[PDB]
RNA sequence: AAGGGCACCACCAGGAGUGGAGCCUGCGGCUUAAUUUGACCAACACGGGAAACCUCACCCGGCCCGGACACGGACAGGAUUGACAGAUUGAUAGCUCUUUCUCGAUUCCGUGGGUGGUGGUGCAUGGCCGUUCUUAGUUGGUGGAGCGAUUUGUCUGGUUAAUUCCGAUAACGAACGAGACUCUGGCAUGCUAACUAGUUACGCGACCCCCGAGCGGUCGGCGUCCCCCAACUUCUUAGAGGGACAAGUGGCGUUCAGCCACCCGAGAUUGAGCAAUAACAGGUCUGUGAUGCCCUUAGAUGUCCGGGGCUGCACGCGCGCUACACUGACUGGCUCAGCGUGUGCCUACCCUACGCCGGCAGGCGCGGGUAACCCGUUGAACCCCAUUCGUGAUGGGGAUCGGGGAUUGCAAUUAUUCCCCAUGAACGAGGAAUUCCCAGUAAGUGCGGGUCAUAAGCUUGCGUUGAUUAAGUCCCUGCCCUUUGUACACACCGCC
């Protein structure tokens, strides 16, 4: 709570450092062309995004 | 350029800018009929044009709704003033609109209707509106723990290949 | 390619440069003379192999084998 | 001035970028300015698999996400100048243009 | 919560000199990208919204990571009392050049 | 005693609720307003600041 | 849970009375037997606190103790 | 319970294997404060789960409220906020204590009411995904049989990958699924074009030559869009088209559907993607500002910080990699790819040529690159060519362990990784059993991507070298249909 220690441990790097963009977890992530979504939201977004499994 | 981003990057970040925008969208006017968006994007502006069912609704007092979305875009996305534009147009047959039917038969569930009841109605919506086949599936539970999927189906339906992309309209 | 391919390649396009050749600009009557000794020796010096290869499926190493799957 | 520019097209649908190859070539045909080929650059594949699964029970399902991008360039010669001489952009929503000075 | 008076007084008028406002959900944000010289971190700019949608003065809509919030008229009028404006300035979603 | 050594139900069809089955019931046979159907059923700021800060 | 320590209670301020540590004598004369931090972005109204051993301005007007 | 049919997640005949050794990694067990936790064909290199911090959900301690809002108190004569010094603490948490400042309606307290939660419930749910099953199965209209539910259609049989068709036929005609479809592979010296791909021709060269080749040979040397100073798309890219259809022949077959053989042909079965009616109380609340209900909510199961932990080992199991060698290892030389990535809203993190220093890991300065422009003609491994070794647990093996050095990070101990010198452990082709597989396939062999501050024994792709065996069957194992039995219909996890 006091501002020394609040957020003094670093964050710069790591799985700590990333996360979705659209729910704010940090497992599988996709960093990939600038992506930085979680996957889950990835499947269900990509529709719209522009990727399709032609196969 | 260095100072630009790579083209691949770019379609990435263009397709992430429609996602996002057709889901704060959809939760924004869910009750308002939406139905869809497009963008066309231009060196010179950037136009956002909505498609939905009440566009007298989706607009504002003298269009302060639409203000109201005009400007809440470009604060987010750090737009330019005059270089970002907002327009409504309503949806032709919107009886043929997966998503238009989708928020409808929402409100009526909101309304308590019977399923049996308000999933007919919207069915036969679909059916004498025009479509060779129309298909509703709803699952949860009521009155009880366990739950139950209710399929309301007519016409004609496919599944496979290519053709269902471009003939069956999903939501 | 690799070694072996581009021998290949090298060998059929040595048969099939000159049989062109000679086609282009002296009689095909003396060109089917050697044509039909290429075929009858080897139909790959004049005719390209179509097998290239096989994508890799995401169950198994490769592009028929599936990785190892045990129930105890 | 003696002009000359590069416009390059780039999209991610072939039908939509094959119109707007088609109508600026045929606008620079009726401007009559002297005009090369659109030159196709090598189709970029964005590929994600991922898996199909949102836990991690299951058959170890994979799924292939692709995205074609589609690169072209037009190149147009005139010993006059030439951006006076075209303001048209005539395009569609899917694809975009940039245009470069040939000697830059 | 506590906030500085310039700090409460710089964000509300933020929210009337234009209808809306939007804000990145992070606690830990050192500035908020909008009114960065006031050096005013975005908490106080969630904490304070929130504390206006309690009491119904903006409505609140939520995308992937971002506020949405949009002055209601009783917002309007909140905002004229407390900060002691004439009944003529409105904001530019509200009324523009008519 | 239902479930093996680390949780796994001996008997998955054996209904552990007491109000609800394997099967889904219709209460009061689809009856009713709330519930599934039946047969019945069927048939401005910056003006103002410059004139307040010039005195 | 059985937490051993016990419950650390928090800081209570003294609630303290008005100020009221400069004077006036013969019949009105300003007097402060209280420092002043000289920083121009302290000001020159706040006082520094008095300690035994040392000065500490009420912002961060540094602290001049007595070497 | 019987009969038909199908399938390399069945067999045959084979291939390479696993189970035998070491090691990486995942479960169970043991220990611990914690070794967080789900999942037991369809769990066990799975949770894209390669965790030093974070992640983190677990354990030991310590901050903060980030408890909105409404009401009642306290209040500018002070509601309250921070704070240098000393103790105190790991802490430069004014966390607490002495100490007075400073802050100034923003807060504090009490009553309600929030809210948050990687907390519980996947046997409350949505969505998603897996499986039965990607097998070939599913349903109307009209008509016939029926009092009726219902049934025929949907079948003795031939055929196919397939209720795929042909055929007998109270059925005729349809629809889903299969197919068809999209993408991908091979062929077009056919069209369209290209200094971000180039190819032939030519002009300068550089060297080889000169016995004499001289319209001689090599050049990824330089130029011919340096724009007037060559043509062209064969090679590359990628659009529009074409091309294959059992089309030609012969044979078999009811001579029907089709099957086989052969000529010509680039191709006579290219791989995938999608995928029915439904079911599995299948997996997920730990993907979500998806969610009902319950728990917790100021000594916090909210949230931050510090340290430990997820690795811990008397043992058992699974996926793997490295080997057991001479078809080899080492030393040197020669030497050909294709996927595809590359400088960031948050987000401080890019691929890197050259030159110099160092033996190496590396270090320093200039560059280039948001990319068919640079890395990069991606000079890859295997393989090929010569030397050594010599059947020896040996020059196989590189496990274990000692010493030293560099990179990354706030931090390298429980060793992050990498480099060098040491030691050289089992292992000499692996029991009963058991997995995967039919053509550029298996298999060897490298290289990319994802994970990434640091990094692959994993996964997903790509390419190179490249076969043996078979064109069959229900014997085993499973699955489907028909018939059959039923006292089951919550449907055998049933009833009793
Ligand atoms: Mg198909
Ligand atoms: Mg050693």
């Amino acid at each position: 709570g006091h501002q020394q220690l609040y957020w003094s441990h670093p964050r710069k790097f790591g799985q700590g450092s990333r996360s979705c963009r659209v729910c704010s977890n940090r497992h599988g992530l996709i960093r990939k062309y600038g992506l930085n979504m979680c996957r889950q939201c990835f499947r269900q977004y990509a529709k719209d995004i522009g990727f399709i499994k032609l196969d | 350029m260095a100072v630009q981003i790579s083209k691949k990057r770019k379609f990435v970040a263009d397709g992430i800018f429609k996602a996002e925008l057709n889901e704060f969208l959809t939760r924004e006017l869910a009750e308002d009929g939406y139905s869809g968006v497009e963008v066309r994007v231009t060196p010179t502006r950037t136009e956002i044009i909505i498609l939905a069912t009440r566009t007298q609704n989706v607009l504002g007092e003298k269009g302060r709704r639409i203000r109201e979305l005009t400007a809440v875009v470009q604060k987010r996305f750090g737009f330019p003033e005059g270089s970002v534009e907002l327009y409504a147009e309503k949806v032709a047959t919107r009886g043929l609109c997966a998503i238009a039917q989708a928020e409808s038969l929402r409100y009526k569930l909101l309304g308590g209707l019977a399923v049996r009841r308000a999933c007919y109605g919207v069915l036969r919506f679909i059916m004498e509106s025009g479509a060779k086949g129309c298909e509703v599936v709803v699952s949860g539970k009521l009155r009880g723990q366990r739950a139950k999927s209710m399929k309301f189906v007519d016409g004609l339906m496919i599944h496979s290949g290519d053709p269902v992309n471009y003939y069956v309209d999903t939501a | 390619g690799g070694h072996v391919a581009q021998i290949y390649a090298i060998r059929q396009s040595i048969s099939k440069a000159l049989v062109a050749y000679y086609q282009k600009y002296v009689d095909e009557a003396s060109k089917k003379e050697i044509k039909d000794i290429l075929i009858q020796y080897d139909r790959t010096l004049l005719v390209a192999d179509p097998r290239r290869c096989e994508s890799k499926k995401f169950g198994g190493p490769g592009a028929r084998a599936r990785y190892q799957k045990s129930y105890r | 001035a003696i002009h000359r520019i590069r416009i390059t097209l780039t999209s991610r649908n072939v039908k939509s970028l094959e119109k707007v190859c088609a109508d600026l070539i045929r606008g620079a045909k009726e401007k009559n300015l002297k005009v090369k080929g659109p030159v196709r650059m090598p189709t970029k594949t964005l590929r994600i698999t991922t898996r199909k699964t949102p836990c991690g029970e299951g058959s170890k399902t994979w799924d292939r996400f692709q995205m074609r991008i589609h690169k072209r360039l037009i190149d147009l010669h005139s010993p006059s100048e030439i951006v006076k001489q075209i303001t048209s952009i005539s395009i569609e929503p899917g694809v975009e243009v940039e245009v470069t000075i040939a000697d830059a | 919560m506590l906030m500085p008076k310039k700090n409460r007084i710089a964000i509300y008028e933020l929210l009337f000199k234009e209808g809306v406002m939007v804000a990145k959900k992070d606690v830990h944000m050192p500035k908020h990208p909008e009114l960065a010289d006031k050096n005013v971190p975005n908490l106080h700019v969630m904490k304070a919204m929130q504390s206006l949608k309690s009491r119904g003065y903006v409505k609140e809509q939520f995308a992937w990571r971002h506020f949405y919030w949009y002055l209601t008229n009783e917002g309007i009028q909140y905002l004229r009392d407390y900060l002691h404006l004439p009944p003529e300035i409105v904001p530019a979603t509200l009324r523009r050049s008519r | 005693d239902g479930f093996d050594s680390r949780g796994k139900r001996e008997f998955d069809r054996h209904s552990g609720s007491d109000r609800s089955g394997l099967k889904h019931e219709d209460k009061r046979g689809g009856s009713g307003s709330h519930n599934w159907g039946t047969v019945k059923d069927e048939l401005t700021l910056d003006e103002w600041k410059a004139i307040q800060n010039k005195d | 849970y059985t937490t051993p320590k016990k419950n650390k209670h928090k800081r209570k301020k003294v609630k303290l009375a008005v100020l009221k540590y400069y004077k006036v004598d013969e019949n009105g004369k300003i007097s402060r037997l209280r420092r002043e931090c000289p920083s121009d972005e302290c000001g020159a109204g706040v006082f520094m606190a008095s300690h035994f051993d040392r000065h500490y301005c009420g912002k961060c007007c540094l602290t001049y103790c007595f070497n």
